[PDB]
């Protein structure tokens, strides 16, 4: 991104309120320059010996505070929704990014680069609730044996237990909590800390770990100044 | 009074400029990992990937592969593919203080 | 807190509702220009005459520059 | 584009009251609203930004509140500092700036009354061919005042003009300056120049003359 | 703070231009608004940091917005003016440092722009002599009359500027001849009516006229 | 084409067909003086002396 | 001007024709080795003796190769 060098905090506020955008696009940059930085591009222009000139590129958003959402799946026996990433509302349409590196996200608020993605009808969103919403064509991932996995959400998980696999959901205090018979269950972050499909273990939640310390003394500067005795020697 | 008056204020003046600079050196020298660190984030803007020898020593990473809840064969794997393990890792900035 | 999950098992997914955002529509460019603060040599003998710090720090960077300068096309 | 809209054309309200003046908005401009000071024939003060900020340096007695369409400035102990007109402002984008129409505010206050004063037209002009003869009310409350000349003890109508200052900024008082416009024949034709004011603080008429050719 | 206003005929030119001292005007949006008489404030035009301009409806096309980093300095060139352009123009910008745009916390003096055809006229200044009397209020009252001038402002002052209390100068009154006229007095001690020093200094600059005349108890 | 349009909204989104061109900003840096002092000995008046 | 733009309103759909290719099938490697210029410690005292600069400057250095020689196995 445009490092902090490239770009200081004061200039990029500079080069804000400059931007032919509104006063809630303007005070949405200036809270997450984070995000605007790791969007943002440096590319070096005329370089000369005395001077050097670089053309810095700023990332300009269409439209702000749509409400958006994200679709993990997992599988059901057996079904496998692969629609899955981010949607988000465009002007009457639905902007669809499923590539999960184009999509940056930061508290509560997403930004997304537009260049590659797709343009659903809001109805798409009537495929999370039945697989044959007659008003879309929901892209589907079928097979004809049992499968059995997890995947991790933003706020929880999906545990896939299906067949004779053994699944459950550990609590780092209690430990195994619940057993999970053959079907799609929903796990939230708060109770499980760690969910057990089979051989493979699935971790809900970071793990916090040790901490380190690096400690660092002040460096004491000495010099000595070189003094003469004039005044015995002024009177000798 | 030439010595005293004229070259010994030169002198000293000398062993003065000599501290500051032996002191700027050693201010990059004794912070050399941390001024890296500082470095690096501003150029991947407060979280980098992937976590460089700077960020993590490999002394470090073996204190905490030691307390990682995991079994005795990955924390081997881990140890012998720490190559891996830090291009897959990141470093995030949390707290930065003066 | 705003954000949230959904969870439906007619399909095994889980939604995260409760998200505003930003699309990225275009660029906005900025030409940033920058100067040398160039130093000049400094001409007497140092303690020790075989060595010139002021000059191969000059070709030090003059030579940065000139790698950089053959970049552009 | 957007309009905003205060209420009520005027406030009136005495010193160390809470005076709340509302500014609504045509679309939702989120937080971007600004309360402006303009003492009359001065430049616009700057109280508040972005609809809560409270510029650095101005006294702390004025407040604002709200967000989106409905937007409240409030002051806590009214001053003689602040008898002014007020403006607020949205900038919810760069394109489109628009001001509100302003709410002008007066005092109450305790009543004083005004001196009168009558001037006669000065040898300068009378050598023009029209003179002009001033009655002065000087520091009175409050705002309104009735004058009347009398030329020989008749009543003029028609061939004056008033004008009245804005309210002081410290004590608080309105002034009145009132000018009789005859023209050279007319003005030696009579001997009587008087005018009467009556007031809300005067226990009756009071009425200043000067005579013609005398003084 | 403004120069360059005051009168033009309809369909003639006018060119303000904004004096700005504390900062550069090559860093911060600049900004324009007027005032009609007893209306209230209206943007006009505005200059970004990166050179986009914008200008309202009612003006777009007929005036013209700029900068010049030499004299630090940024005009309004206003052409083509008709009747209803004739207001107070005030120039302003953002002094202190944030990133929204719009509030406004350094504005300048404010700078009148009358159109009109009538001519200018420079005023007649005539001195209130205080009445023969000592009483109404504990003291007396003298004053100047500020009569038959075109266009507006005149500024009124007394002692230059040295006599500040109890002086009022009333706003004009447009007379059935066309011509402005206003009044200023001031309340001073009926113990010093022919002791204290006592000039009203009438300053017009629309017709280059400076008239002091001073006021003196009437011979009688 | 993006010779004639540089603009193309769409409902409540705004795309920018064509790049917007921005503020310039400059960094200015003033050359370095390197300064020393030479300490030269009255010699010949104290040969004399 | 090489490259142009057609659009077909038959699929709401647009090429920009007009590229010249050069398509990777294969790597070239090279082995580049460089040289430290070592500094021998110059042994005699400076102004502080608690300041060792070319030691310190050598266990900054051989450290971080060091730290290198733990990522290849």
């Amino acid at each position: 991104p445009v490092s902090t060098y490239m770009l200081t905090n004061s200039e990029l506020l500079s080069l804000i309120n400059d931007m032919p955008i509104t006063n809630d696009q303007k005070k949405l940059m200036s809270n997450n320059v984070q995000i605007v930085r790791q969007q943002s591009y440096s590319i070096m222009s005329i370089i000369k010996e005395e001077v050097l000139a670089y053309v810095v590129q700023l990332p300009l958003y269409g439209v702000i505070d749509t409400p958006c959402w994200k679709l993990h799946t997992s599988p059901l026996c057996c079904l496998t929704r692969t629609d899955r990433g981010w949607y988000c509302d465009n002007a009457g349409s639905v902007s669809f990014f499923p590539q999960a590196e184009t999509c940056k996200v930061q508290s509560n608020r997403v930004f997304c680069d537009t260049m590659n993605s797709l343009t659903l009808p809001s109805e798409v969103n009537l495929c999370n609730v039945d697989i044959f919403n007659p008003k879309y064509d929901c892209k589907i991932m079928t097979s004809k044996t049992d499968v059995s996995s997890s995947v991790i959400t933003s706020l929880g998980a999906i545990v896939s237990c299906y067949g004779k696999t053994k699944c459950t959901a550990s609590n780092k205090n209690r430990g195994i909590i619940k057993t999970f018979s053959n079907g799609c269950d929903y796990v939230s972050n708060k109770g499980v800390d760690t969910v057990s499909v089979g051989n493979t273990l699935y971790y809900v939640n970071k793990q916090e770990g040790k901490s380190l310390y690096v400690k660092g003394e002040p460096i004491i500067n000495f010099y000595d100044p070189l003094v003469f005795p004039s005044d015995e020697f002024d009177a000798s | 009074n030439y010595i005293d008056k004229q070259l010994l204020p030169i002198v000293n003046k000398q062993s003065c400029s000599i501290s500051n600079i032996e002191t700027v050196i050693e201010f990059q020298q004794k912070n050399n990992r941390l001024l890296e660190i500082t470095r690096e984030f501003s150029v991947n803007a407060g979280v980098t990937t992937p976590v460089s020898t700077y960020m993590l020593t490999n002394s470090e990473l073996l204190s905490l592969i030691n307390d990682m809840p995991i079994t005795n064969d990955q924390k081997k794997l881990m140890s012998n593919n720490v190559q891996i393990v830090r291009q897959q890792s990141y470093s995030i900035m949390s707290i930065i203080k003066e | 807190q705003n954000i949230t999950e959904e969870f439906y098992q007619s399909t095994c997914s889980a939604v995260s509702k409760g998200y505003l955002s930003a699309l990225r529509t275009g660029w906005y460019t900025s030409v940033i220009t920058i100067e040398l603060s160039n130093i000049k040599e400094n001409k007497c003998n140092g303690t020790d005459a075989k060595v010139k710090l002021i000059k191969q720090e000059l070709d030090k960077y003059k030579n940065a520059v000139t790698e950089l300068q053959l970049l552009m096309q | 584009d957007i309009q905003m809209t205060q209420s009520p054309s005027t406030l009136s309200a005495s010193v160390g009251d809470r005076v709340t003046i509302t500014c609504r908005a045509s679309q939702s401009i989120s937080s971007w609203l600004a309360w402006y000071q303009q003492k009359p024939g001065k430049a616009p003060k700057l109280l508040i930004y972005d609809a809560s900020s409270l510029e650095s340096g101005v006294p702390s007695r004025f407040s604002g509140s709200g967000s989106g369409t409905e937007f409240t400035l409030t002051i806590s102990s009214l001053q003689p500092d602040d008898f002014a007109t007020y403006y607020c402002q949205q900038y919810n984008t760069y394109s489109w700036w628009t001001f509100g129409q302003g709410t002008k505010v007066d005092i109450k206050r305790t009543v004083a009354a005004p001196s009168v004063f009558i001037f006669p037209p000065s040898d300068e002009q009378l050598k023009s061919g029209t003179a002009s003869v001033v009655c002065l009310l000087n520091n009175f409350y409050p705002r309104e005042a009735k004058v009347q000349w009398k030329v020989d003890n008749a009543l003029q109508s028609g061939n004056s003009q008033e004008s009245v200052t804005e309210q002081d900024s410290k004590d608080s008082t309105y002034s009145l300056s009132s000018t009789l416009t005859l023209s050279k024949a007319d003005y030696e034709k009579h001997k009587v120049y008087a005018c009467e004011v009556t007031h809300q603080g005067l226990s009756s008429p009071v009425t200043k003359s000067f005579n013609r050719g005398e003084c | 703070v403004e120069s360059g206003g005051g009168l033009i005929q309809p369909g003639g030119s006018l060119r303000l231009s904004c004096a700005v001292s504390g900062f550069t005007v090559s860093s911060k949006y600049m900004t324009w608004v007027r005032q009609a008489p007893g209306k209230g404030l209206e943007w006009v035009s505005v200059i970004y940091g990166g050179g986009s301009t914008y200008y309202a409806d009612s003006v777009v096309g007929r005036f013209t917005i700029s900068r010049d980093n030499s004299k630090n300095t940024l005009y309004l060139q206003m052409n083509s003016l008709r009747a209803e352009d004739t207001a107070v123009y005030y120039c302003a910008s953002r002094l202190g440092v944030r990133a929204t745009t719009g509030d406004l916390d350094y504005w300048g003096q404010g700078t009148l722009v009358t159109v009109s055809s009538a001519s200018t006229k420079g005023p007649s200044v005539f001195p209130l002599a205080p009445s023969s009397k000592s009483t109404s209020g504990g003291t007396a009252a003298l004053g100047c009359l500020v009569k038959d001038y075109f266009p507006e402002p005149v500024t009124v002052s007394w002692n230059s500027g040295a006599l500040t209390s109890g002086v009022h100068t009333f706003p004009a009154v447009l007379q059935s001849s066309g011509l402005y006229s206003l009044s200023s007095v001031v309340t001073v001690p009926s113990s010093s009516l022919g002791t204290q020093t006592y000039i009203c200094n009438v300053n017009h600059k629309p017709s280059n006229t400076k008239v002091d005349k001073r006021v003196e108890p009437k011979s009688c």
